[PDB]
RNA sequence: CGAUGUCGGCUCAUCACAUCCUGGGGCUGAAGUAGGUCCCAAGGGUAUGGCUGUUCGCCAUUUAAAGUGGUACGCGAGCUGGGUUUAGAACGUCGUGAGACAGUUCGGUCCCUAUCUGCCGUGGGCGCUGGAGAACUGAGGGGGGCUGCUCCUAGUACGAGAGGACCGGAGUGGACGCAUCACUGGUGUUCGGGUUGUCAUGCCAAUGGCACUGCCCGGUAGCUAAAUGCGGAAGAGAUAAGUGCUGAAAGCAUCUAAGCACGAAACUUGCCCCGAGAUGAGUUCUCCCUGACCCUUUAAGGGUCCUGAAGGAACGUUGAAGACGACGACGUUGAUAGGCCGGGUGUGUAAGCGCAGCGAUGCGUUGAGCUAACCGGUACUAAUGAACCGUGAGGCUUAACCU
RNA sequence: AAUUCCUUGUCGGGUAAGUUCCGACCUGCACGAAUGGCGUAAUGAUGGCCAGGCUGUCUCCACCCGAGACUCAGUGAAAU
RNA sequence: ACACAGGUGGUCAGGUAGAGAAUACCAAGGCGCUUGAGAGAACUCGGGUGAAGGAACUAGGCAAAAUGGUGCCGUAACUUC
RNA sequence: AGGACCGAACCGACUAAUGUUGAAAAAUUAGCGGAUGACUUGUGGCUGGGGGUGAAAGGCCAAUCAAACCGGGAGAUAGCU
């Protein structure tokens, strides 16, 4: 499950492709991540003109997990791989202009309505 | 145990169309999301059905659109608008656990040829 | 502990357990009397008592039956020839146990097996 | 380990006094003869509790 | 104020048309028929004795039938005594069933500890365990010392001991009540409760909200 | 020097304090955000990685705190053995040289059947001076106490801008102690199937074993988190500090002397939990036993024949209770357990047969046959009847009762 | 550096962080040509460092088939 | 030391699978051990099967596991050739 | 053609569990280095304690090693427990 050194995919365009977890970012003696949860991230695979540098340390929000979400009743819902969206370290919100897949409706519930306000359908 | 099965006679339902693992059931569903209660569809094959009575999951998976797209319809709970048993499989390993290792034409089930 | 296990242990491996009763069931049909310890005497009955009802019940592959378990072809020299329906007509209770215990200078739970009807 | 000389008989007998709990029950009369027999065990005639168990 | 005795008969999910399955414990009560009220000069306290099972007449003795003689003997599976208020109550013509909570939403459970043979440490108190690779001689399942090294004195009582399970209360301080049905002796409490199908199980009014 | 196994960590706690966070407040170069500091005070709490034996120090990113000490420089009949400190090898400096070097590098086999004390569970015995049986009271002594994020108060006071509140209220997650298999997964050699080699099988078929369950698929019942939940509350009482009111010493002034009301994570209850070897060995309810004779420097005992109540106890038939004992069910006035009948499940549609193919091998009969734990009917089988244990109203004091 | 005590030598690369690795410099207390010099193919129970495979060592351990331990009958010790 | 779980030169080399005295199932032939009945607790030891992560453990992937056969296709730098 | 090279026996005793009044004066278990050679092994013999024998370890030399076993000199000698 998502912890120290875990590699995640980027669900947004032209910033980065693959990025690494360094904190689950929730206080002391903490574990795991879920939909709409913040994570402390490092850039490991960059884009030739992308506006986030290789080896730099930033924040992201998680949008897909293979362990999935158990909050619904009866159905346990899992998602494609382990994917996140990059966050602006000085102006808040996501930095991408396009985001892949339809995503969950739970991404509105705190700070991340920008994600479903773009091309996603749920 | 029979003492809670005497209560299960006030929880389960017996009247169902005949279908087994590897069949298509093409259900119409709401998912209970959005104010206008928009009727939607589910696509895929049955991966679990019977024989736990009340606790028989009735699980369906899309299998041709990548990871996820899997839901539990509980056999008896009123959550479906229509159910249509269309395409028939042919199963001798009916758990369908090879669908966790195969993709495409190798994950497609024998055509029930006579 | 033993939170569901109700199967009888005998010391030694399970294939020895099954082989000892596969032999001693042949001895029981051959001599029609056997005396031995209670764990052996009771577990010997397993998969061979259901062959008494196999004289009366409607069946399929009747000669592959009584040979997929115990796997003996000398018990059928007497079973279904001089032993079957005259005990199925009683429904259960085909054999005695006569538990009396002990051996000469030694404690072991001895039982004395025979049919519920035996000429003297 | 250490043990001084020998265990006192006053404590050793006090540890023997629960070691087997052997009791007198006078035995019961057999249900076919004028003589006593061991509980749930066969008699010298090859009998038990009103029936024959072995041949003589 | 008083409690009720009523066995668990199994576990299930009760369902709603509102789209929640709701896990529950199933209980079936056979009522507790009352054998003594304690009042007037009874050593400075007031109480009620209920009895839950049933005992056969060829097993009941003359002094055992004498313990219930204020209303008559049925006995079986336990006694159970609860503290009572002033009110000058009769013992005869009384009986308690699930209607004791037919308007109460919050309950306190006392299930009693269950058989686990040796029980020991790992299956008892969730103590830590060690892998079998290289060294670690006979020290794979150790209690991290029960006491401490010499200077601070004798064994402290902060760490619990290893041993058999039984006679402990095993409380669950607050559960939700989903259904009561007085003329079916039916009770459905939310989620799981301590004990098993042979266990006897008590429910009492909650002291927390 | 007739031994005490010396580093640090791993693992796990307690006590002391000038309190890091938590509970209560004050002062400020305290708008706010904060930062700083002093008392009342030691109950609940008090970093994850990279380099380092680390002692230290450096670095990356976090927090309700990244507070201080004691403890054989805390834990070798616990874990580790990088360091200390031997035995092998070699290099550098010092000596003509063996040799020396907290010199340097890679390092280097390590004991055992807790006799005694303590502790859980539980037998045997002592105990209430008659026995037996079923239950409760609980004197008293412990446990457990800590939080972010979110929404609302509120982007309101304050503040180029950015930033931003204390008093309170609610929702939900983590940490921590337990619980449970309903749900979700793993397992599952007591159940079905596929399959390499070979044997058994008279031969072939279709079938059962063996080779590490041969290997590989499926798995009922049980068990268990990766699965799912409950819980550490607020009030009440009496107080320190502190807030004070009224009022002297000190015509004033003063929270203190008299008078007198408040008030904290501390104290004590409340929540949770044990407990009558509580020798302070308790009381609640109840059952049952009520004969002569011989003798004495005898109010103490022996000798003879009698004693059978209440209630226990050995062996059965047994149980997801259990190391042996203990403990639940049952014991013909019977369903305790096996067998039988049926309900229940798992596996994958066989055998044979007929159809299609040269054939491997399919398809129709066929969700075929074979098949674990659930739990109703059925005395078919099996629980020996007598017997065995246990005793005769129990010394003294006293209110009362019967006579 | 098998050589540098005095320091984790430094710059480049490797990682978010590199007392360790590779490359480069001379910025050697006492290196250097038989107390031998420079370097390489083959060989290895191979020192170390980078990346991958795959994994119950670890996240977090869970269940399982036997043999002792445990009970009785037989025989039957020691350090102290 | 012992009616010892060890060691000891030579000859034979059966059926099937296999390259094979690797290894397994069967012949000729030998054997089921000169103390047993059990009980179904940890703990200890030999051995198995594992979801989704992954070296994160530790001095160190030790230990364990995927790996592993040869038919054709394919194969860098370096070199004392 | 070959101190090539995989793999048993065969020669070893490197890894980890285990033993160290043991199955044993060093092997019980699975791996590991070498495996027609600077190989191993059955029989017979040769080299002898200031003397042997070592691809030579302060290794080994019949329980004995910076120097084996025995009796005698011998009741060496001890500013000492």
């Amino acid at each position: 499950m998502i912890q120290e050194q875990t590699m995640l995919n980027v669900a947004d365009n032209s910033g980065a492709r693959r990025v690494m977890c360094i904190k689950v970012l929730g206080g002391s003696h903490r574990r795991y991540a879920g939909v709409g949860d913040i994570i402390k991230i490092t850039i490991k695979e960059a884009i030739p003109r992308g506006k986030v540098k290789k080896g730099d340390v930033l924040k992201a929000v998680v949008v897909r997990t293979k362990k999935g979400v158990r909050r619904p009743d009866g159905s346990v819902i899992r998602f494609d791989g382990n994917a996140c969206v990059l966050l602006n370290n000085n102006s808040e919100q996501p930095i991408g202009t396009r985001i892949f897949g339809p995503v969950t409706r739970e991404l509105r519930s705190e700070k991340f309505m920008k994600i479903i306000s773009l091309a996603p359908e749920v | 145990s029979n003492i809670i099965k005497q209560l299960e006679q006030e929880q389960m339902k017996q009247d169902v169309p005949s279908f087994r693992p590897g069949d298509t059931v093409e259900v119409k569903v709401w998912v209970v999301e959005g104010s206008k209660k928009r009727l939607q569809a589910f696509e895929g094959v049955v991966i679990a059905i019977r024989n736990r009575g009340l606790h028989s999951a009735f699980t369906v998976r899309k299998i041709s659109n990548g990871e996820g797209v899997e839901r539990v319809f509980q056999t008896h709970s009123p959550v479906v608008d229509s159910i249509s048993v269309k395409r028939r499989g042919a199963v001798r390993k009916a758990k369908l656990y090879y669908l966790r290792e195969r993709t495409g034409k190798a994950a497609r089930i024998k055509e029930r040829l006579n | 502990m033993r939170h569901r296990k109700s199967g009888r242990q005998l010391n030694r491996n399970s294939s020895h357990r099954q082989a000892m009763f596969r032999n001693m069931a042949g001895s029981l049909v051959r001599h029609e009397i056997i005396k031995t310890t209670l764990p052996k005497a009771k577990e010997l009955r397993r998969v061979v008592e259901p062959l008494i009802t196999l004289a009366k019940t409607d069946s399929v592959a009747n000669r592959r039956l009584a040979f997929a378990r115990t796997r003996d072809n000398e018990i059928v020299a007497k079973l279904f020839n001089e032993l079957g329906p005259r005990f199925a007509s009683r429904a259960g209770g085909y054999t005695r146990i006569l538990k009396c215990g002990f051996r000469a200078g030694d404690n072991a739970p001895m039982a004395y097996i025979e049919l519920v009807d035996r000429s003297e | 380990a250490v043990q001084q000389n020998k265990p006192t008989r006053s404590k050793r007998g006090m540890r023997r006094s629960h070691d087997a709990l052997t009791a007198v029950t006078s035995l019961s009369v057999d249900k076919t003869s004028g003589e006593k027999h061991l509980r749930h065990h066969i008699t010298a005639d090859g009998y038990y509790r009103g029936r024959k168990v072995i041949a003589k | 104020m008083i409690g009720l005795v009523g066995k668990k008969v199994g576990m299930t999910r009760i369902f709603t048309e509102d789209g929640v399955s709701i896990p529950v414990t199933v209980i079936e009560v056979e009522a507790n028929r009352v054998t003594q009220v304690k009042d007037l000069a009874n050593d400075g306290y007031r109480a009620i004795q209920v009895t839950t099972g049933a005992k056969k007449a060829n097993r009941v003795t003359k002094p055992e039938a004498g313990h219930f003689a204020k209303a008559g003997v049925e006995a079986g599976r336990g006694l159970w005594e609860f503290r009572l208020a002033e009110g000058e109550e009769f013992t005869v013509g009384q009986s308690i069933s699930v209607e004791l909570f037919a308007d109460v939403k919050k309950v306190d459970v006392t299930g009693t500890s269950k058989g686990k043979g040796f029980a020991g440490t790992v299956k008892r108190w969730n103590f830590r365990t060690q892998d079998a690779t290289h060294g670690n001689s006979l020290s794979h399942r150790v209690p991290g010392s029960i006491g401490q090294n010499q200077t601070p004195g004798k064994v402290f009582k902060g760490k619990k001991m290893a041993g058999q399970m039984g006679n402990e209360r095993v409380t669950v301080q607050s559960l939700d009540v989903v259904r009561v049905d007085a003329e079916r002796n039916l009770l459905l409490v939310k989620g799981a409760v301590p004990g098993a199908t042979g266990s006897d199980l008590i429910v009492k009014p909650a002291v927390k909200a």
